[PDB]
């Protein structure tokens, strides 16, 4: 029987060279034992059976092999001369019955083309050749970013008891812009040919919250390890780890309350970023919800952290006890500091946007685009300039000076003692 | 449409890519992407910007290229693309790595590579309005 084996091919992308071998009862493939590769040295094998068609292209390392099971996964093996062509087509026509097609892939560099979701790969065309494919096995998640926009996130290749080492620069995330009254459908048959998880049941969701950074109603949707934001044009998926802080804020209106998130990394929408997002409720609102949680996973995971219902109370509270519990984050609320007019913040301008400032315990906190978080263990020194029945305040901290002009000069001894009593440097010209 | 193509042939992708890493060609214009194990070329007229970001170990790229809606600076009258309500687009591509310098330095290539293909195109136009004059005729004796 001959073995026809193929020396110096690499699985997916691997690190490793190994050694490629065809048979009767399938394709195998072995690492090379010259690198200590922390890792099974265990040969992969895929049964003849499971092969459904071979593509041949050109690859980085040379020419691939691509194979395509009946269980709608990619296999590639990169590393083969343009010699070994002949050999491998007589070769997997005689083993397995399969024609090797020789694809041909567009190299004209042009961003623009029609994308085409085949049974396991997403398909770029430009000018009717393929410019790139990706597996929906190597797609971790997609998110509509606009009216036009589709967002795709790759699986990270990091650490995983089963994976080769990958070697080079990895994709991250793909963006791709699709015209037309077009995004939406096109979203869906990606959700359905990717078997994305399904069947997803938000443990919370508050429908209508009028956003100011962006601007927006959105949905929001709690679950155990994520935050979704849904909107008109664009939906949001957070990460509970990407949660930095959660500010809740009364407005010096008296009329409305702010609750405000730190995130990190920042949301996009297009070029623009919101480190902060910031949300406005009305102080009379009051909503009863009640959480989609079995009594069993209340018990073992959120007892203590959350209610199993809340009754009919302000729906900024509701909403940051449930981020407080699932974030596992402080709420923030206002400092021992009362204006002259027993008011938690003070109006203040930063260049040309109007706004409130808030003197938290442990930090200075701007609410209006754009948001400026910055702590005392920050802050260098405060400097109280005269523009005049205002006065302005400059904090100089290490990466640079802010101006807060415009505030009422009456507010200057309460604000100056405050910043004393957290040990800032006050300095009077 | 500005026709522009990056390569004709395999051949003329450079022996040199091979790391599954991003490479830049400043002979064909062309920065080469590495997506899903295959050497993908695209053109700098069809680039717009780029950012760069440093996170742990990892460095980011993120590539953006030229889409209607996020559209340049450049007149109704000639597009970096060719017309098409049908056609969809890569909008953005973004990298990690987890050698910061050499990542730096890539980006500091592409971004060099745009300015010289933007200079060039802004000489051409400069140039393409410059009618060809005759040669000065010099006065034979003593002159004025």
């Amino acid at each position: 029987m001959s073995t026809v084996d193929f020396d110096t091919i690499f699985l997916n992308q691997s690190k490793a060279p190994g050694r490629f071998r065809i048979t009767s009862s399938g394709l195998g493939w072995k690492p090379s034992s010259q690198v200590p590769t922390k890792g099974k040295t265990d040969p992969f094998l895929l049964p003849s059976g499971d092969i459904l068609s071979v593509s041949w292209s050109r690859g980085y390392r040379g020419w691939e092999l691509r194979v395509y099971t009946r269980n709608d996964k990619v296999i590639m093996l990169d590393g083969f001369e343009q010699q070994d062509f002949q050999q491998l087509k007589n070769e997997i026509q005689r083993t397995f019955n399969v024609n090797l097609e020789h694809k041909e892939h567009s190299l004209r560099g042009w961003n623009w083309g029609k994308t085409q979701l085949t049974r396991a790969e997403l398909v770029f065309n430009v000018n009717n050749r393929p410019a790139w494919e990706i597996p929906y096995s190597e797609i971790s998640n997609s998110n509509l970013t606009g009216r036009h926009e589709i967002s795709m996130e790759l699986n990270p290749k990091t650490v995983d008891e089963n994976h080769y080492e990958t070697l080079g620069d990895e994709l991250v995330e793909v963006r791709l812009y699709v015209p037309g009254q077009k995004s939406q459908l096109f979203y869906e048959q990606l959700k359905d040919k990717a078997d994305f998880d399904t069947t997803s049941e938000a443990i919370v969701s508050f429908e209508d919250i009028l956003f100011l950074t962006p601007r927006g109603r959105f949905e929001i949707s709690m679950y155990a390890n994520n935050l979704r934001l849904r909107g008109q044009s664009y939906d949001y998926k957070i990460q509970n780890k990407n949660v930095l802080r959660i500010f809740s804020l009364p407005r010096l209106d008296d009329r409305h309350h702010l609750v405000i998130l730190q995130v990190d990394p920042p949301l996009r929408q297009g070029q623009t970023r919101y480190p902060f997002l910031v949300m406005q409720f009305d102080r009379n609102e009051e909503l009863e919800v009640e959480l989609n949680l079995s009594d069993e996973e209340y018990k073992s995971k959120y007892e203590g952290k959350l209610n199993r219902s809340y009754g009919t109370d302000s729906t900024y509270k509701i909403l940051s006890h449930c981020l407080r519990g699932l974030t596992e984050r402080r709420v923030i609320t206002p400092g021992s500091f009362q204006s002259q007019h027993m008011q938690p913040g003070v109006n203040c301008s930063l260049k040309a946007s109007e706004g409130q400032i808030y003197l938290l315990d442990k930090c200075l906190f701007f609410a209006t685009k754009p948001c400026v978080y910055l702590p005392y263990s920050g802050i260098i020194s405060v400097v109280t300039s005269r523009g005049s029945r205002t006065f302005d305040i400059e904090v100089q901290f290490s990466g640079g000076s802010h101006t807060f002009a415009n505030i009422n000069k009456d507010e200057q001894k309460p604000i100056e003692d405050f910043l004393k009593g957290q040990g800032v440097r006050v300095k009077n010209e | 449409f500005k026709r522009y193509e990056s390569y004709v042939r395999e051949s003329q992708i450079p022996s040199k890519v091979k790391n599954l890493r991003i490479s830049i060609d400043p002979k064909a214009q062309t920065i080469i992407l590495p997506i899903c194990g295959r050497p993908v070329p695209f053109h700098i007229n069809s680039f717009k910007n780029g950012s760069k970001n440093e996170e742990g170990d990892y460095m980011y790229i993120r590539l953006n290229f030229n889409s209607p809606g996020m559209g340049s600076s450049v007149k109704k009258t000639e597009l970096p693309y060719e017309d098409g309500d049908d056609k969809e687009f890569v909008r953005s591509l973004t990298f990690r790595s987890t050698n910061k310098e050499r990542m730096s330095e890539v980006f500091k290539a592409i971004t060099e590579l745009k300015k010289t293909a933007v200079k060039r195109d802004q000489e051409r136009k400069t140039m393409e309005d410059v009618v060809a004059q005759a040669q000065l005729v010099e006065f034979k004796g003593r002159p004025k």
